[PDB]
């Protein structure tokens, strides 16, 4: 039953100024309206990252 | 999961294949390379949990 | 091991420099100090510091 | 018995390196300095694209333009990732029984 | 080894990596990358968003 | 610290900043290797330490 | 294949259609190609090694 009891915080989120925290050199995909977007204008061509 | 359930899982080598319906895409060559939402995990994601 | 497959990548750079775009041994007028020994220890067990 | 086989895999690795360094090449001036180099030939096509033959042993002749390699002899198309995966192979085997 | 005369630009080295020397040889490929990127970022830090 | 890769470089700014990439990548190769060459000059003209 | 296609009298999707591949062809036509439909790839580097 430990789940049920009213458990409150008690973890302190960093401060997340610095990045080499959370960013670094990846590839991510775009919002869904430019990927249709692309899918009509430019079918012939992979989307891009 | 409740991203996953609402979210549009698309594979960006071949546009050719899929098609817009109603903000969100559609396979039109029966190879499914395309749909929208679902109840499982992808790699690198909430390993740790 | 290490020296082995060090003057193993030393020749195969001395074949071809692809940041020069040219070959290292028809250089001996710009670079004049290769083709000497110290070059060879200098290449392999100089640390960078 | 084991140095004739390793002389033939870096045969092999020396072709498949030159190949490598001639389709990856950026400039003309590259190109051409690696045609003197390993006894190349660059033709001009007729849309502004040069095309080198290049003779070598483990694979015969072999013509390369815009990433891509023809084996004659062998009658084989090649990308550049497949030629990669050739001399990948061809290196862990070398540097293995090295 | 040789030794390059002292000025005030290069302190930035004994701040970056300390334990190090200054020496009159060429500056690294990443620390050239480093400036230049050093470079873009304050010349253009207006049309950053 | 983080911009490493040049496509990210290249497409995150100007088109200029490109010119002064490439020669980059060939000028440290040559401060390097005449570098390792001129050690080969002063090879009897320096003392031992303690 | 859609290269080896082209080069051919066969069809092809207008993903690759839509490439400046007339160089690769011009050079094949100069050789008298003639590829091994790209399953027996495979099959030769079982040889060649």
């Amino acid at each position: 039953k430990w789940h049920e009891l009213p458990l409150i915080k008690c973890f302190e989120i960093p401060d997340l100024l610095d990045p080499s925290i959370i960013y670094s050199d990846k590839s991510h995909s775009m919002n869904r309206s430019e990927v249709l977007k692309h899918v009509r204008m430019n079918p012939n061509t992979p989307i891009p990252s | 999961h409740e991203f996953f359930e609402k979210s549009l899982i698309y594979y960006n080598g071949r546009p050719d294949l899929m098609r817009v319906h109603n903000n969100t895409l559609i396979n039109s060559t029966s190879q499914r390379v395309c749909w929208q939402g679902q109840e499982g995990g992808l790699e690198g994601l909430r390993q740790k949990g | 091991q290490y020296n082995y497959f060090g003057t193993f990548a030393r020749l195969l750079l001395m074949m071809h420099d692809p940041a020069l775009r040219q070959s290292l041994y028809e250089v001996q007028d710009k670079i004049p100090g290769l083709h000497s020994s110290t070059f060879k220890y200098a290449m392999l067990y100089l640390d960078p510091s | 018995d084991s140095f004739k086989i390793l002389a033939y895999l870096c045969q092999k690795f020396l072709d498949l390196h030159k190949l490598t360094l001639i389709l990856n090449a950026v400039s003309e001036v590259e190109l051409l300095n690696l045609a003197r180099t390993f006894k190349g030939k660059v033709r001009r096509s007729s849309h502004g694209t040069n095309i080198c033959r290049i003779r070598v042993p483990s694979l015969g002749p072999t013509f390369i333009s815009e990433g891509w390699a023809y084996f004659k002899k062998l009658d084989i198309l090649m990308d550049r990732n497949f030629l990669l995966m050739v001399k990948d192979v061809i290196i862990g085997r070398m540097q293995t029984v090295l | 080894p040789e030794i390059a005369k002292f000025r005030i630009t290069h302190i930035d080295k004994l701040v970056e990596d300390p334990t190090s020397l200054n020496i009159a040889m060429g500056m690294s490929p990443a620390n050239l990358l480093k400036t230049e990127v050093k470079k873009c970022l304050i010349e253009s830090r207006q049309t950053i968003r | 610290s983080l911009f490493q890769n040049s496509r990210t470089i290249r497409n995150s700014f100007k088109k200029k900043y490109h010119r002064e990439l490439d020669d980059l990548i060939v000028r440290s190769e040559v401060s390097s290797l005449t570098h390792l060459g001129k050690l080969h000059l002063r090879r009897g003209s320096c003392k031992m330490w303690t | 294949d859609n290269l080896i296609r082209k080069f051919n009298s066969l069809p092809i999707p207008s993903m690759w259609d839509s490439k400046n591949w007339d160089g690769v062809l011009e050079m094949l036509t100069s050789c008298q190609a003639n590829p091994i439909s790209t399953s027996q790839m495979h099959k030769w580097m079982g040889s060649w090694l």
